[PDB]
């Protein structure tokens, strides 16, 4: 009964905006997605793709079913839209901060619904572009999303942080503030 | 600015590991929206609607001799095929972990209350980190963040100390991981 | 026994999808589409996506016109145009990103190698379906000859089923089976052509292909 | 290596 490990191959499609998702997760983690506009397998550390590969190909065929059934399935429930569930969001470091010791700022975005989501890195007032990166949307036993965004920063004395999440399950776009606290 | 409501559709192909790949379940599943409508386990056999609107799907995937059997044998051309396509990177992946202890105030209006033990960037996530004050071992004061899962298959967790440090104690966070085979050891001279 | 479009097809499999009944785009419907390209600077690439399109479409009904009487061709060419769909909606989000035109372009050409597989794939786990396709490329040259001299006057389309009736018309297979005798029917119309001296034939399709390929 | 994936079913009707 002791389980060890899970791997599991997760996708999804949603409309109307038109946005499917192929991934594989293991335990927790991102093995790899299917870029779908590209049509390419991205290694989520590249290592992995020197010791695996996987056909792309195969992510387009099943998001097009995936696809099909959405509009089956909507018919069927009689268009029944899915209920909005906002996320909760959580901002932390890498690792502890020194002063101009490079560091890595940790937007976590999680227990939310419907896939789609607009953050946006914040310094002193004026969004923060160059270096940030962002996972694909994982996956939650309870159906809903985890998403992570990073920002690669130079610690300071003068400079707070915040990540800004809009969500349609949120009333107001929030917030989460980062200053070394 | 887009009210527009939003149909979803998921699809989610789960294999369970249990000592190695010695046993193995499949769990298949179908969720439209936030809700699972259908499912296959490799334990039943066959599909089974979790939901009413789910059943046309049981009852037509079901009849498909062809289908099932390749569903059956997956647990082995699937599951147990990319456990060994990845063990390398995965189930073997280890990263060492970066400790490192420096005080903090439980208060703007306090003393030196806590120490805080930084266990950052290690894999897997099963980790223990101990405080010891002069040898003897403290639990009664900890307090921690729990395990945190950075997205990036590294772990990190701040495990803290509730005690006022007097000059003369010692105190050590230890922290024994699979990525070291000898305890990792940090001190603080009070 | 049987040529087939891939060789060594690699494993395909089946997503029960051949009972869609609306799958390929209509005219409005890519028209529609063409039209997002309205920028001046991706007037060249929208050339090349329409052709792209086209030969796609040309491809799938070419699946189908070779081989109809195999039960998997449903599944490929539906596969093909739901996998078609959904590139249209990058298409769509991307209408003036040239680049991205030549990636929708480079992807619908690796469905159609896709279908090509799978379709040879599928081929090669029914024993009996390739029997039975090459008894009618058998026959179609036995008529070759049969038909040397004689007048083919297949204007009212009636003379080609008449004359399959009376040089096949009571093998099992040619009463039996629609797409086979459609076959043989079919091959009296190019039997006909090859005799004017057409020399395109063979590119015409893979039946045309096997039947007069020596 | 490869990973292999699971086809996607195409639901009733």
């Amino acid at each position: 009964i002791k389980e060890e490990h899970v791997i599991i191959q997760a996708e999804f499609y949603l409309n109307p905006d038109q946005s499917g998702e192929f991934m594989f997760d293991f335990d927790g983690d991102e093995i790899f997605h299917v870029d779908m506009a590209k049509k390419e397998t991205v290694w989520r550390l590249e290592e992995f793709g020197r010791f695996a590969s996987f056909e792309a190909q195969g992510a387009l065929a099943n998001i097009a079913v995936d696809k099909a059934n959405l509009e089956i399935m909507t018919k069927r429930s009689n268009y029944t839209p899915i209920t909005n569930v906002p996320p909760e969001v959580t901002v932390l470091t890498n690792s502890p901060v020194e002063l101009r010791e490079p560091n890595v700022l940790i937007c976590f975005i999680d227990k939310f619904t419907p896939p789609v989501v607009n953050v946006t890195w914040l310094r002193n007032g004026k969004p923060v572009t160059t270096g940030v990166s962002e996972t694909v949307f994982l996956p939650r036993e309870d159906h809903l999303f985890r998403k992570f965004h990073y920002l690669p920063f130079l610690p300071s004395t003068e400079d707070v942080y915040d990540c800004r999440v809009e969500h349609w399950g949120l009333d107001e776009p929030l917030l989460k503030h980062w200053e070394f606290d | 600015g887009d009210t527009r409501p939003r149909f979803l559709w998921q699809l989610k192909f789960e294999c369970h590991f249990f000592n190695g790949t010695e046993r193995v379940r499949l769990l298949e599943r179908c969720i439209y929206n936030q809700e699972e409508s259908v499912r296959f386990d490799s334990d039943v056999g066959e599909y089974r609607a979790v939901t009413e609107l789910g059943r046309p799907d049981a009852e037509y995937w079901n009849s498909q001799k062809d289908l099932l059997e390749q569903r059956r044998a997956a647990v082995d051309t699937y599951c147990r095929h990319n456990y060994g396509v990845g063990e390398s990177f995965t189930v073997q992946r280890r990263v060492e972990p970066k400790v490192t202890v420096y005080p903090s105030k439980t208060q703007p209006l306090q003393h030196h209350n806590l120490l805080v033990c930084s266990v950052s960037g290690f894999y897997p996530g099963s980790i223990e980190v101990r405080w010891f004050r002069n040898g003897q071992e403290e639990k009664a004061g900890v307090v921690s963040t729990g395990l945190i899962q950075n997205g990036d298959w590294t772990f990190q967790t701040l495990v803290m100390l509730e005690t006022v440090p007097r000059s003369g104690e010692v105190y050590t966070c230890q922290v024994e991981h699979p990525s070291v085979t000898s305890p990792l050891t940090v001190e603080w001279r009070a | 026994s049987m040529k087939l479009r891939v060789e060594n097809p690699k494993k395909a499999q089946k997503h029960f999808v051949q009972n869609l009944n609306n799958v390929v785009f209509t005219n409005k419907e890519l028209e529609d589409i063409y039209n997002l390209s309205n920028k001046e600077e991706t007037k060249e690439v929208l050339k090349l996506f329409k052709l792209k399109v086209n030969q796609f479409y040309r491809h799938a009904f070419g699946i189908v016109n070779d081989y109809n009487g195999l039960l998997e061709y449903k599944e490929i060419f539906n596969m093909m145009f739901l996998k078609l769909s959904v590139v249209f909606d990058t298409q769509r989000k991307e209408a003036n990103n040239v680049e991205q035109i030549k990636r929708n372009i480079a992807i619908l050409d690796e469905i159609m190698a896709k279908a090509d597989n799978d379709l040879s794939y599928f081929i090669s786990q029914n024993k009996n379906f390739q029997e039975l396709w090459d008894k009618a490329v058998k026959l179609t040259k036995e008529m070759k000859i049969k038909l040397k001299g004689q007048k083919l006057d297949l204007r009212d389309g009636e003379v080609a089923i008449n004359k399959v009736r009376e040089l096949f018309g009571s093998d099992k297979n040619v009463k039996e089976l629609w797409w086979f005798r459609s076959l043989l029917v079919k091959g009296v119309y190019l039997i006909k052509r090859y005799y004017e001296g057409d020399i395109e034939l063979k590119t015409t399709s893979d039946f045309a292909k096997a039947v007069f390929e020596d | 290596p490869k990973y292999v994936k699971q086809n996607t079913l195409k639901l009733a009707t």
